[PDB]
């Protein structure tokens, strides 16, 4: 039975990096050539493996980030997305694939539905997802649920706009992590 | 509430200085903390940022020479500047960057001067006259910057233009102080410029006469 | 990636409307901030292009999304006279060149004075010739030696006067005593709007 990669890649709606989606691909056969030979990808970075196997489980994590932020979807990277949104491990065996989504995820006036965490006290551990909407305490006084000075909402929108520069344009990113699944 | 900067001074090319930003009303660890510099007469430039999680980013000019640091116990942010160069001469500002909400809290500033020059007091020469008349003193060949020029021990305050100082190839500063006076008074009134350069303990009183 | 603040210098009077424009090379949406610096620490006025920071007067407004952004002061007030900077809100923060808002006044022609090198300095071996332009902002000084000068000149401009709202400029021509002794006529030619024709003040060495 073929692996359901189309569902992840051709999904109508992707998710915010803060709440990235994970699809477990198990008990299936997969041709990775079709994906590589699509030619629709800006980034096809594979770490620990060549273009060419067999793995216990395959995970397909998917989200939307800016183009200037795809660099952070790699092992050993630092930044707001890597540190506080999605982290790839230093020991990473897998492939990171990406494409521009301006036509789909950008709206005149801006798309305020894709959010990110700008505020977190600590860097995220690998493959951790924080979906907390708690108000951040940037100072001594406890925030107590009220936004204000030193009391701020941790999640912010990208406001993707079609006139945005490509680096600030939305990119759809699928991370294939290799941990039932074999090539043809 | 307040961000207080300290540590600025005079240093020579290749030297090292550490600047401190002491915070009240914000937590340095809980916030994105930034260093911004204003080269003299040139406007604002970013240098570095420490993130809440420890991630440090630096501007390409200061990349292998500067390190941003924090002490949560003292609520203090630091910039260690090493391999300093003349181009690193500026007023260094510390700020809290709420990234999408702007850099709201800023510090007063600390001045860093990097020069190969040595403290020298001013050589004061007369700028002398030939309607209205102009007479002046040239304060020349001095380092470091603070210079004060007064006329008639503070009694001549009108028509006085003490000009901003310029930096010469020598590495030394020169300024001019001028006063416009009635042509008639030139033979009736004494005009003495009183110049102080506290760095060399040089006080000079020079009489300008036609 | 490139931010250009267009009116580097602006002249206006209290109650006037002042518009400052910041242009980005590429679309940055609403990611811009506006700051004011009096000669002392920049102050944040506007974040997200249109949002006022608390306490900032309503006379202050932000507009723009994408490539072109503008800061507008509805009625300039005495304390609003200062320098204004646009910042791009990005992981790599960028600031604009800056805009200085200055008090407008009627055109005042400069008073031009030339001061010859002091005999005391000439003993040292350097000659400094000084030209004063008093109570005039755009002015041009041309040093001419024997009707001929570039690269031996430096100049300074005073900040606007509290009472006359005018500017003063000083220029120094630095020459070796030996070079000074190789020419006779030393002049300062000044071009300003108030001057209908350029004014030259000259001295002949040794009179
Ligand atoms: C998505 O749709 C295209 C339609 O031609 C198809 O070729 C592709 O296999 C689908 N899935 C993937 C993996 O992109």
């Amino acid at each position: 039975n073929l692996c359901p990669f189309g569902e992840v890649f051709n999904a109508t709606r992707f998710a915010s990096v803060y709440a990235w989606n994970r699809k477990r691909i198990s008990n299936c056969v997969a041709d990775y050539s079709v994906l590589y030979n699509s030619a629709s990808f800006s980034t096809f970075k594979c770490y620990g493996v060549s273009p060419t196997l067999c793995f216990t489980n395959v995970y397909a994590d998917s989200f939307v980030i800016r183009g200037d932020e795809v660099r952070q979807i790699a092992p050993g990277q630092t930044g707001k997305i890597a540190d506080y949104n999605y982290k790839l491990p230093d020991d990473f065996t897998g492939c990171v694939i990406a494409w521009n989504s301006n036509n789909l995820d950008s709206k005149v006036g801006g798309n305020y539905n894709y959010l990110y965490r700008l505020f977190r006290k600590s860097n995220l551990k690998p493959f951790e997802r924080d979906i907390s909407t708690e108000i951040y305490q940037a100072g001594s006084t406890p925030c107590n649920g009220v936004e204000g000075f030193n009391c701020y909402f941790p999640l912010q929108s990208y406001g993707f706009q079609p006139t945005n520069g490509v680096g600030y344009q939305p990119y759809r990113v699928v991370v294939l992590s290799f941990e039932t699944v074999c090539g043809p | 509430v307040q961000l207080v900067e300290s540590g600025g001074g005079l240093i020579q090319p290749g030297g090292s200085l550490r600047l401190s930003c002491a915070a009240s009303g914000i937590t340095v660890s809980s916030n994105y903390m930034t260093w911004v510099r204003q080269p003299p007469g040139k406007g604002l430039e970013w240098v570095s940022v420490i993130y809440s999680g420890g991630s440090t980013f630096y501007a390409d000019p200061v990349k292998g020479r500067f390190t941003i640091s924090r002490d949560n116990s003292r609520n203090t942010l630091y910039l260690q500047m090493n391999s300093l160069r003349a181009e690193d001469t500026a007023v260094y500002y510390c700020a809290r960057d709420l990234q999408v909400y702007g850099m709201d809290v800023w510090g007063q500033g600390t001045t860093v001067t990097v020069s190969s020059a040595s403290t020298k007091g001013p050589s004061v020469f007369p700028l002398a006259p030939s309607g209205t008349a102009a007479l002046g003193c040239l304060v020349k060949d001095y380092f470091p910057e603070p210079v004060t020029v007064s006329w008639n021990s503070g009694a001549l305050t009108s028509g006085v233009h003490t000009f901003p100082a310029v930096l010469q190839s020598s590495g030394l500063y020169s300024l001019s102080s001028v006063v416009t006076v009635p042509s008639s008074s030139l033979g009736t009134q004494t005009y003495i410029c009183n110049v102080n350069h506290k760095p060399s303990n040089t006080k000079v009183d020079k009489k300008v006469e036609p | 990636i490139q931010l250009t603040q267009s009116p580097s210098f602006l002249s206006a009077s209290v109650g006037d409307r002042v518009t400052i424009t910041c242009r980005a090379s590429q679309g940055i949406s609403n990611f811009l901030a506006w700051y004011q610096q009096k000669p002392k620490a920049p102050k944040l006025l506007i974040y997200a292009a249109s949002t006022l920071q608390g306490g900032v007067p309503s006379t202050f407004s932000g507009s723009g999304s994408g490539t072109e952004f503008t800061l507008t002061i509805s009625s300039l007030q005495p304390e609003d006279f200062a320098t204004y900077y646009c910042q791009h809100l990005n992981d790599y923060p960028l600031f604009g060149g800056g805009t200085r808002v200055e008090i407008k006044r009627t055109v005042a022609a400069p008073s031009v004075f030339i001061f010859p090198p002091s005999d005391e300095q000439l003993k040292s071996g350097t000659a400094s010739v000084v030209c004063l332009l008093n109570n005039f902002r755009e002015a041009k000084v041309q040093w001419k030696v024997d009707n001929a000068q570039s690269g031996n000149s430096q100049e300074s401009v005073t900040e606007q006067d509290s009472k006359d709202s005018t500017y003063s400029l000083s220029s120094t021509l630095t020459l070796s005593k030996a070079d000074y002794e190789k020419h006779k006529v030393y002049a300062c030619e000044v071009t300003h709007q108030g001057l209908s024709s350029p004014v030259t003040k000259s001295f002949n060495r040794g009179e």
